[PDB]
């Protein structure tokens, strides 16, 4: 599926075929497969730029993850609703879904994909109202400790955001 | 820059800014002024100039 | 006095019998509008809306016709 | 009611006036005729409706099953009657007295909802039978009659704001402020938007926020708007809805005029065929342009009519007349000349003249203590 989507070929039935592959996980009963595909689906819309059913179907994909266990999946999906609420330009469910994962993830050692995410989106959140510039640098550039020789467009960006902030 | 992010904001409110500081700067000194005479320094159209200045 | 009041209210109920609540019931086709309504505002309103219920009412459909006319 | 019955019998006004649009309200109030017991709206408004052949058909049917579910709460009244219990009757009359809101008519439900409303255990009901009352007045827009149970519904509440009773409440404080005119203590209600949510008791979300876009887009300036709303994310979630609207609030408060009068035309003809919202369509019009032309005209001392028709995009003799007619009718600033053909204004209300504000309280205040002269001795 990600390597399917990294192609960037035909996305028409590429969300299509993932509601026939959540239908599909469904039919035989794999739950955490269709959370999964509505995981990597809500990025799909995110990508599109449908935040209408990427946070209301992120949002119910919520109401069965704060339920149930594997408490780093609910990162995803916090992290990924601060760039929804941050793409949508609303700070206060952003600061709540970032500080919801960081409290979340405080007891997970999260892998530095998912834990440089956590302050590469919260710099530009206090960056965003522009309150301490120095605590922004430090997310920005804990940002780019932890982007640091894992992907190079990920890490010159991430010194575009040193040098921004 | 047209695949800025939308820092671009942030960027065009720095390019606002220093002009802020150039607006407070060549026009303290004069109660009254030609607008070429002072657009002229900067070498800009005094339409966004009016606009922001005014606004 | 106030008793000269008596003869000029006798004015008014003449006035009131020239026309037996139709002029309430048709003016209150507009005070159904306009009960509550703050009537200093239904001056202004009264004064560019009867200024406009000759000639171009609504007229801001026309303004783009305007332009390339004007 | 609270049914949706409300909404698509709010839709007789755009059904009314105008004759082209007057197809699918007159579809879905006929496809709607079979739901909420519809018989009597559509049997009042029919003289603004169709024929009588195809009428009189369903009319047979819906007035029997009136009477057969109204003697079902009768009788179950009954049963709920003669024993002991509270809102067991509370309920059984308010289900009647909603059903007679499904008929449509308030003689009984008066009556009925003035019973359930002696049958108030508590005051958060009594609020709830004020409610009951409130979404039939909007449909039936009397104003003083759906004040009172608000007025005396007012005082002494002391449960706390709750969560969509209060904040129903609210609302309904902008359904009568949409109605009124008044604008500025209109500003404050829509203030709980981040609460308000989809009511189809009585309205839509977007609605709400389509319906609130009027009041902050006219009647607020700009510390109004970026304090409240450019500042306020609310608005910024939903801007995205429609893309008109952000063009109402970016080239309007950008002050581009060659576009917003492009635009505003969609502000026109979306202004009429409304229901609460129809009969200012005249004021917010006037009232937009002069705000706008004070923007504009705020900022500026000296004015070539130019630059100015330039910016409106518009010819030279309409702004000839517009403000020369906000010289004395919009009563905007000090006296414009044509000597030059150049919008030159003075404006000297700053110094003197705020001082000068004082003297019409000091007239009032001098006619008022000559009726304190007036008082004495008789």
């Amino acid at each position: 599926l990600d390597l399917f989507l990294d192609m960037e070929a035909a996305t028409g039935q590429e969300v299509e075929l993932c509601l026939e592959c959540i239908e599909w996980a469904k039919s035989e009963k794999r739950t955490f497969l269709r959370q999964a595909l509505e995981a990597r689906l809500v990025s799909l819309y995110f990508d599109t730029k449908r935040y209408q059913e990427a946070l209301h179907l992120g949002s119910q994909l919520l109401r069965e993850l704060k339920k149930m266990d594997d408490k780093a999946l609910l990162v995803e999906v916090q992290l990924l609703e601060s760039k929804t609420y941050h793409a949508l330009s609303n700070l206060p469910k952003a600061r709540a879904a970032l500080t919801s994962a960081r409290t979340t993830a405080n007891a997970i050692y999260c892998p530095p994909k998912l834990q440089a995410t956590l302050d590469m989106q919260s710099g530009i959140i206090h960056a965003a109202e522009e309150k301490d510039w120095k605590t922004a640098y430090s997310y920005f550039y804990e940002a780019f400790e932890g982007y640091d020789s894992i992907d190079s467009p990920k890490a010159i960006t991430s010194l575009k955001y040193m040098l921004l902030c | 820059l047209r695949d800025d992010p939308i820092i671009s904001t942030h960027l065009a409110k720095l390019y606002d800014n220093l002009l802020e500081q150039n607006l407070i700067r060549v026009i303290e000194p004069f109660s009254r002024v030609q607008i070429e005479h002072i657009s002229s320094l900067i070498k800009l159209s005094k339409a966004d100039v009016e606009r922001k200045l005014s606004q | 006095m106030s008793e000269k009041k008596q003869p000029v209210d006798l004015g008014l109920l003449e006035e009131d019998d020239e026309f037996e609540e139709f002029p309430a019931e048709d003016w209150a086709g507009l005070d159904e509008d306009e009960d509550a309504h703050v009537w200093e505002d239904n001056w202004d309103d009264d004064n560019v809306e009867d200024d406009f219920s000759n000639q171009l009412r609504a007229e801001l459909e026309k303004h783009g016709y305007k332009m390339e006319t004007s | 009611p609270k049914n949706p019955d409300l909404r698509i019998a709010q839709l007789r006004f755009l059904l009314s006036l105008p004759e082209h649009r007057g197809d699918a309200a007159v579809r879905d109030e006929l496809m709607a005729a079979v739901r909420d017991n519809n018989m009597a709206p559509y049997y009042e408004a029919l003289c603004k409706s169709l024929d009588w052949q195809i009428d009189v058909d369903l009319l047979n049917k819906m007035k029997k099953a009136n009477e057969d579910e109204l003697k079902r709460l009768d009788e179950e009244l009954e049963d709920a009657e003669k024993n002991l219990g509270e809102s067991e009757i509370r309920d059984a009359m308010m289900a009647k007295a909603e059903y007679l809101c499904r008929i449509g008519d308030k003689e009984g439900a008066l009556t009925a909802f003035r019973k359930t409303y002696d049958k108030t255990v508590a005051l958060g009901h009594r609020l709830d039978i004020v409610f009951y009352l409130l979404r039939i007045g909007l449909f039936y827009m009397d104003n003083d009659l759906i004040t009172r149970n608000t007025e005396k519904a007012k005082s002494l509440i002391e449960e706390g704001g709750d969560w969509d009773r209060r904040n129903r409440l609210k609302v309904y404080q902008g359904l009568y402020c949409v109605a009124i005119r008044d604008f500025k203590q209109a500003a404050e209600l829509f203030l709980d938007t981040v609460s308000t949510f989809t009511s189809y008791e009585l309205m839509d979300y977007k609605t709400f926020v389509t319906y609130t876009v009027y009041v902050s887009m006219i009647a607020l300036e700009r510390p109004d708007l970026r304090e409240k709303v450019i500042k306020g994310a609310e608005i910024l979630e939903v801007l995205h809805s429609l893309p008109a609207v952000r063009q109402y609030l970016f080239s309007l408060y950008e002050c581009r005029y060659s576009v917003f009068f492009q635009s505003l035309a969609v502000v026109e003809q979306e202004m009429k065929k409304d229901w609460l919202f129809a009969p200012h369509y005249r004021y917010y019009v006037r009232e937009m342009r002069i705000h706008a032309y004070s923007q504009l005209l705020e900022s500026y001392r000296s004015l070539t009519l130019g630059y100015m028709a330039e910016a409106f995009g518009v010819g030279v003799e309409f702004i000839d007349q517009e403000l020369s007619r906000f010289i004395a009718a919009g009563r905007l600033h000090c006296k414009i000349d044509k000597v030059n053909e150049i919008v030159e204004t003075n404006r000297p209300d700053s110094k003197n003249w705020q001082y000068q504000e004082t003297i019409k309280k000091g007239d009032l205040l001098l006619n008022r203590v000559q009726k304190l002269s007036r008082v004495i001795n008789m």
